[PDB]
């Protein structure tokens, strides 16, 4: 299980993130889902910073680090003829 | 008629219809409250039988409950779907961009079988959107409309395609369920059977019946009468049940060890266990009515049965045998007949309740999977349905459906007719249904079952013809998802008044006469031979006794928007289609004047349009404003009605709501109290009434081009207010934060005059193209300076000013006033997306005049751009000095077969002038069928022709004969309908009389500024080095393939090289060409384009040594 | 595939099919120094105008 | 509606001066399996012995 | 049908040794770029996976 | 035979590539499955955007930042290991993977 979690930390993201940041992201997401169930709404970052005992700007930096990239090989149009990358100035 | 605020519009109605037009948004509202389980629905469906009314949510909960562990040792149940109140009002949602919704509370109940408890929590299931009283949904502030979707109903479908190489009819069957598995019982090319299941390519009946568990003798005693089945029974090659089961398991699961017991149960699970195979209640009703199985008992047990399977096979072998009818044992005999995939008995309509129900069912599927998961992994006697239920896939499913879907579209509202047209819309494309390109030609056509149900006129004329129609006026949706249709039933020749909602199959049971049937005012027909419609679309002259149904009115076939065209019966369907399709594309004028000539639909359609404030409760006016009317009810209470003034619609058009009553007025319930965008005095108004002539003038009205008078510019007769909303956000970054302020490095102070202390402009500031709206600057950081810039900053004493300015500049060709500023802030606790600090939106508005190039059209398909706006003097003007307003073309009229515009022109001059026929010798013979209070008419009086009961040739011409003069004794227009015009340019009279009159025309949303587009040097792409395209940018023009063909065909090789290289992809070439132009030098040699080098690098990347050689 | 079972664009997928490099190059290129508008009749003008 | 991005790389604009450059050295690096690589270093630069060629 | 491809390898200066592959090339990265958007939303080109 | 493609084209010969030619084309071996740092947003060494291999992203600026002028051109700084040049050779330069 250690080696498989090592692999899921290393080779599962296109931008490589070190393992401690991956684990605190996973902890943040687990706490976010659990407080979504219990609180009934999506939590505020100040509440999550209260929960994981860090600062809200640290929460925002973790949220910035948690965003996975997107592909340029889907069509924005419902009629599919133009790639998404055909609109980038 | 019979609406208390209706203005006196006079009709030509010869026939008095009993049925009135229903509440046209019932197709949305009743479906949605069916899904809710409103008490309104609860009583209403119970008023037509329906001993057990079940809501859609109630149906999903009952078909899901109970949930069970694999052991059978504990169970979960749901109960009591109840709604809360909404979380915000409508206008507050629409302003603050919150979606309009209401929470769900569901009483769950967990039971341990091992010890025995109930666990009754009240589960917050999640937010749930609500249909507004306009029949729409508001999502994230945007306003969306769910489109109704046609699919084929689940059931048993029958056909044959005879093989021309074989000359044998090949009868086939697709037993299609909902959410199930395929099975088809064909007849092969040989004398065998095609019992292929879920595409497993090859099966006889014997493997299925011994797989069912019949003996050969049990096959014999039912199937006794065909050499077909006897040949297949001698092609059995496997006798014994378990051998057939393992053969099925082999052919179904290959790559799997066989077991004989699970093979019988998996087959029992795949077709009879109703948790993985669920043809609906409608599918069960369709099959049971098709084979006469449950003729005396209501619908349950939504899976199949072996009785139904053997009845299917027997019907198949008799239909491949040739029979007329057959009774199954225990069943009423059904006629041996095949099936259509286009008749409306087979093609149901998934409404919005069906769609939301399916989305909630597929969300609860994943939620149920999670419940099955943590039923075992969690501990026992410590869990609770709070711990069990995760609501996230369900609420994600709902949010995914209301967004990002084929069926969830924007409310297409440039005018309330297009609102009422995007509602009540039928689509055959989407998820579940057929796609566009895979679908053939036959479903695009019009079966005769469309009559009275789906309008055979109104459809888009693009690459969607036939796929998207609308409802008829009087159509209504069956609780089984079919399209029912009213009929006046006629008994013994006497027409009764029992209105009977008939659907498509029971239409074919009977035979139906028409609205233009002569009645003796006591029901009875006077013709012994009457027009009638037979089941296959046949028309006969019936002996006048067998008819059991008559139409409720005329125009029962037609849509709403198409029923707003006078003289429809004179126009061909092509230009009528074009006119009805453009009639949803009118724009709101600043005046909105009612037409002189119309139908009886303009009042009822506008009060059902939503965008007319209707007096809800009868009372008296207390105090008015331009923004609200305080009504004084007749018992106590008072009520305001907040007018929406200058609201932006979804396409830039305005949404003013002016009141139309005074302070002392007394109003009643159901009365119009405030006109909307395209309304006047209650009824519809999509344009203006203009004096028109039909001469060809100077080649300016060449081939549907239209000229105008300058008076339309002078009096603002065609003038719309366009409102455009711009947007910019303050966003976090690594280098700091985006800042909205006046400090905007490098720039004059004069261009910073209109903005406030913090960068945004103030209300009322006229902007041009390319000005500053939101003064906003971003941090950039430090790079090296070029030494020339270093010298210049050394000379001028300027700092670096390290921050970089990206202010919100207004784009090209857009100007006008600035009405309103809505601004959101993260620090002010507003909700914002992530990393965003301040979101400001600016309402920009302008008042566009009419202009040469604008697209105008009448109500008949006669469309066209504006050729030339002539001045007011150079105009063919009438003998009184009145100029004509617009001038159409003659040559476009006869070849387009649309003379309804000519009849509208004659009728419009008749209505403008006003008439009073002579009754000195009584009624003249032409005006006999013409009803009373029509013998006179005041000038500029509103009239109405109903669609298929309108003015005849005798009535129109005879009324045109007597057309009393205006101010002096001036009979301007003769009996023929023409008049003598004078040339405003030359001065001589025209040698021939010219057809004149008043036609009601429209202004369309295909304006010039919305289409003009040009670029010298703008933004490029990122991946390729091509110029970026689209009017949102500066944008380029696709020099396509046939263009390359044409310039090869001239042989202009150098210009082709120009266009392919140094305007597209020669990255080092573009700058040198721009430089050589500005220096005024020779245009240099075109280099190697980028798209070739990309291909070269990809071929080198694909392990292919591409070599380039000169010798 | 990737997210939501959409198959990944391979290297050979750049050249083949609808969005293939050959055909999309053969289809057309948007160009600079161009423009468009709706047209109206010009009945007084010369033929070479 | 318009969306833009940025390849994170600086685009400087000077002239391709072919004549006036900083003068430079060339160091011969050899790998294991008899392969020669010559790497252009600056004059004012210490030449490292080990190298990833 | 075999002599077609056999004489194809024979006549040219090719070698069937290159049919198997030992070193795989890599396309230049600007052809498959990872461009950021406004806010760090990255846009890969699906070859990088 | 001209890869710089100066306008005298006559033929276009497609040919199968040897592994010798493949390693002849490349300017380095990528050997780490990295793209870019999440934090500093600069490309990683031995990755799929490696400026040591593929080239500089900043016009005439090396990775370590020792040299930042166009007069410094056609040299390789000993620390960063990058050939300082114009930043469009990343359109042309290929890498390889020894398997
Ligand atoms: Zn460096």
């Amino acid at each position: 299980r250690q080696a498989i979690t090592r692999a899921m930390a290393d080779q599962a993201r296109t931008i490589r993130i070190p393992v401690h940041m991956v684990e605190v992201i996973n902890k943040l997401g687990r706490i976010q889902r659990e407080l979504l169930q219990d609180l009934g709404r999506e939590p505020t970052p100040e509440e999550l910073a209260k929960e994981m005992d860090i600062t809200p700007e640290k929460v925002l930096e973790i949220q910035q680090y948690a965003r996975e990239p997107i592909s340029l090989d889907q069509t924005i149009g419902d009629e599919g003829d133009s790639q998404l990358g055909d609109f980038i100035e | 008629n019979s609406v208390p605020g209706a203005p006196n519009r006079v009709s030509f109605a010869k026939l008095r219809e009993p049925l009135e037009v229903p509440g046209l948004l019932d197709v949305q509202t009743d479906s949605f409250e069916w899904l809710i389980g409103s008490p309104r629905w609860r009583e209403s469906a119970a008023e037509r039988g329906d001993v057990n009314p079940v809501g859609g949510l109630e149906e999903v909960l009952y078909e899901l409950s109970p949930i069970e562990d694999f052991s059978g040792s504990m169970s979960l149940s749901f109960s009591d779907p109840r709604f809360d109140d909404v979380k915000a009002p409508v206008d507050e949602c629409k302003d603050k961009d919150m979606t309009y919704a209401a929470p769900l509370f569901v009483t769950a109940e967990f039971i341990n079988n091992n010890t025995g408890e109930i666990k009754s929590q009240t589960v917050f299931m999640g937010d749930f959107p609500m249909m507004t009283e306009k029949g729409t949904f508001i999502i994230n502030g945007t306003e969306r409309v769910v489109v109704s979707q046609l699919v084929r109903s689940p059931g048993v479908y029958f056909d044959e395609t005879i093989d021309k190489s074989t000359d044998k009819t090949l009868h086939s069957v697709k037993v299609i369920p909902s959410r199930g598995a395929w099975l088809e019982f064909d007849v092969d090319k040989r004398d065998t059977v095609g019992v292929r299941i879920d595409r497993k390519r090859r099966q006889p009946v014997t493997v299925l019946l011994k797989a069912l568990g019949w003996t050969s003798e049990q096959i014999v005693e039912r199937f006794g009468f065909s050499e077909i089945m006897r040949s297949t029974l001698e092609k059995d090659n496997t006798v014994g049940t378990d051998e057939a089961l393992l053969d099925i398991y082999r052919k179904l699961r290959p790559g799997e060890p066989p077991t004989k017991e699970s093979a019988q149960t998996l087959l029992e699970n795949l077709f009879f266990k109703e948790k993985r195979y669920d043809l609906a209640r409608v599918g069960r009703y369709k099959v049971n009515k098709k084979l006469g199985l449950h003729v005396g008992e209501p619908i349950t047990s939504s899976t199949l049965t072996e009785e139904d399977v053997v009845a299917t096979i027997e019907y198949l072998v008799r239909l491949h045998e040739g029979q007329t009818t057959m009774t199954v044992p225990g069943g009423v005999e059904v006629p041996v007949e095949t099936d259509d995939i286009d008749h409306f008995g087979n093609r149901r309509l998934r409404t919005v309740g069906e769609l939301i129900q399916n989305q909630i069912r597929v969300g609860m599927s994943r939620m149920e999977r999670v419940v099955r998961e943590r039923m075992t992994t969690q501990d026992v006697e410590a869990i609770t349905p709070q711990t069990l239920i995760n609501i996230r896939p369900v609420v994600a499913a709902i949010k995914e459906f209301f967004g990002t879907s084929q069926l969830s579209q924007f409310m297409d509202q440039n005018n309330p007719l297009s609102g009422l047209t995007h509602k009540r819309r039928l689509s055959a494309l989407g998820p579940g249904g057929l796609s566009r390109e895979r679908a053939g030609l036959e479903v695009r056509d019009v079966h005769p079952s469309h009559y009275g149900r789906m309008c055979p006129i109104e459809t888009p004329e693009g690459p969607n013809i036939g796929l998207i129609g609308s409802l008829s006026v009087y159509a209504r949706v069956n609780p089984f998802g079919f399209i029912e249709t009213p009929y006046r039933k006629v008994v013994d020749g006497v027409v009764s008044d029992e209105i009977v909602y008939l659907t498509a199959d029971e239409e074919d049971r009977h035979v139906v006469a028409q609205a233009n049937s002569p009645i003796d005012a006591d029901g009875r027909f006077v013709e012994p031979r009457v027009l009638v419609r037979r089941k296959a679309g046949e028309v006969e002259y019936v002996p006048s006794s067998e008819v059991d149904y008559m139409d409720v009115s005329p125009r029962q076939m037609v849509s709403v928007a198409t029923a707003m065209i006078p003289f429809l019966e004179h126009d061909d369907a092509n230009r009528a289609l074009m006119g009805a399709n453009m009639q949803r594309q009118a724009v709101p004028l600043v005046r909105s004047e009612a037409p002189l000539v119309g139908t009886g639909m303009e009042l009822r359609a506008a009060i059902d349009a939503g965008d007319v404030v209707v007096a809800e409760e009868s009372g008296v006016i207390e105090e008015v404003s331009a923004d609200y009317i305080t009504v004084m009810h007749d018992n106590g209470t008072r009520r305001t009605y907040r007018m929406r003034k200058f609201a932006r619609s979804n396409h830039g058009t305005c949404a003013n709501q002016c009141p139309i009553v005074d302070a002392g007025d007394r109003v009643e319930a159901g009365q119009v109290i405030a006109d909307g965008p395209c309304t006047d005095d209650g009824e519809m108004a999509l344009g203006k009434n203009l004096l028109v002539a039909i001469m060809p003038w100077e080649g300016h009205n060449y081939e549907d081009a239209i000229i105008l008078s300058n008076r339309l510019v002078e009096e603002d007769v065609l003038t719309s207010i366009h409102i455009e909303e711009h947007e910019i956000d303050a966003r976090d970054t690594k280098l700091g934060a985006e800042e909205i302020t006046r400090d905007i490095p490098n720039i004059s102070d004069e261009v910073l005059a209109d903005l406030d202390e913090r960068g945004i402009v103030r209300i009322g500031a006229e902007v041009r193209d390319g000005d500053i709206l939101v003064g906003k600057v971003t941090p950039k950081g430090e790079t090296e300076l070029t030494p020339e810039e270093r010298l210049l900053r050394a000379i001028f004493g300027e700092k670096a000013r390290e921050v970089r300015d990206t202010s919100l500049k207004v784009p090209h060709g857009e100007s006008g006033k600035v009405i309103g500023i809505r601004v959101f802030s993260r620090e002010d606790e507003d909700e914002l997306p992530a990393g965003v600090n301040e979101l400001v939106r600016v309402y920009v508005a302008q008042k566009r005049k009419i202009s040469d190039g604008d697209k105008l059209a009448g109500r008949h398909g006669n469309k066209g751009v504006i050729g030339k706006i002539l001045p007011v003097e150079d105009m063919p003007f009438l003998a009184d000095g009145t100029p004509v307003d617009i001038i159409l073309n003659t040559h476009g009229v006869p070849r387009r077969m649309n003379i309804g515009q000519i009849l509208e022109t004659h009728l419009g001059w008749c209505a403008h002038s006003g008439w009073k026929v002579d009754a000195a010798k009584g009624v003249p013979d032409w005006a006999a069928r013409l009803p009373d209070e029509l013998l006179e008419a005041q000038p500029n009086a509103i009239v109405s022709t109903p669609v298929f009961d309108g003015a005849q040739e005798a009535e129109l011409q005879g009324l045109l004969s007597c057309t009393l003069p205006n101010r002096d004794g001036d009979v301007l227009v003769d009996a023929d309908g023409k008049a003598m015009l004078f040339d405003g340019r030359s001065g001589e009279p025209f040698p021939y009389p010219v057809t004149v009159g008043y036609m009601y025309i429209m202004k369309l949303h295909h304006l010039v500024d919305d289409k003009i587009h040009a670029r010298s040097t703008g933004p490029y792409s990122m991946i390729t080095q091509q110029p970026l395209g689209g009017k949102a940018q500066f944008g380029g023009q696709r020099f396509g393939e046939m263009e390359c063909w044409a310039m090869q065909a001239y042989g202009a090789a150098y210009t082709l090289q120009e266009l392919l290289t140094i305007k597209s992809d020669d990255t080092v070439g573009r700058v040198k060409v721009y430089e050589a132009i500005v220096k005024g030098e020779n245009i240099p040699e075109p280099g190697i384009p980028e798209s070739f080098k990309v291909l070269l690098k990809e071929l080198q990347s694909l392990c292919l040594n591409v070599e380039v050689l000169s010798s | 595939t990737g997210p939501g079972n959409r198959p990944l664009k391979s290297l050979s997928d750049l050249l083949k099919g609808k969005q293939g490099r050959f055909r999309q190059n053969l289809l057309g290129k948007r160009v600079d120094y161009s423009g468009r508008s709706v047209i109206v009749v010009g009945p007084q003008l010369k033929l070479h105008q | 509606r318009v969306l833009r991005g940025s390849r994170l790389g600086a685009v400087s604009y000077e002239t391709d001066r072919n004549h006036d450059l900083a003068p430079r050295q060339i160091a011969r690096y050899r790998t294991d399996n008899g392969e020669e690589f010559e790497v252009p270093f600056a004059d004012d630069a210490e030449i490292p012995g080990t190298w990833l060629c | 049908k075999r002599l077609k491809v056999v004489a194809a390898f024979q006549q040219s200066g090719n070698s069937p040794m290159g049919m198997v592959l030992d070193a795989v090339p890599v396309i230049p990265p600007e052809l498959r770029p990872m461009v950021q958007l406004d806010g760090g939303r990255f846009a890969t080109s699906d070859l990088n996976d | 035979g001209a890869m710089l493609d100066v306008n005298f084209f006559d033929e276009l010969r497609i040919g199968l590539a040897t592994a010798e030619d493949i390693r002849q084309w490349s300017y380095g071996e990528v050997k780490k499955p990295e793209t870019i740092n999440y934090r500093t947003l600069k490309p990683e060494k031995d990755g799929l955007f490696c400026e040591k291999i593929f080239g500089p992203t900043r016009d005439w600026e090396c990775y370590c930042g020792k040299y930042k002028r166009v007069r410094f051109k056609g040299i390789i700084c000993e620390r960063c290991g990058v050939e300082v040049t114009r930043a469009k050779v990343r359109r042309e330069r290929m890498g390889h993977i020894e398997l």
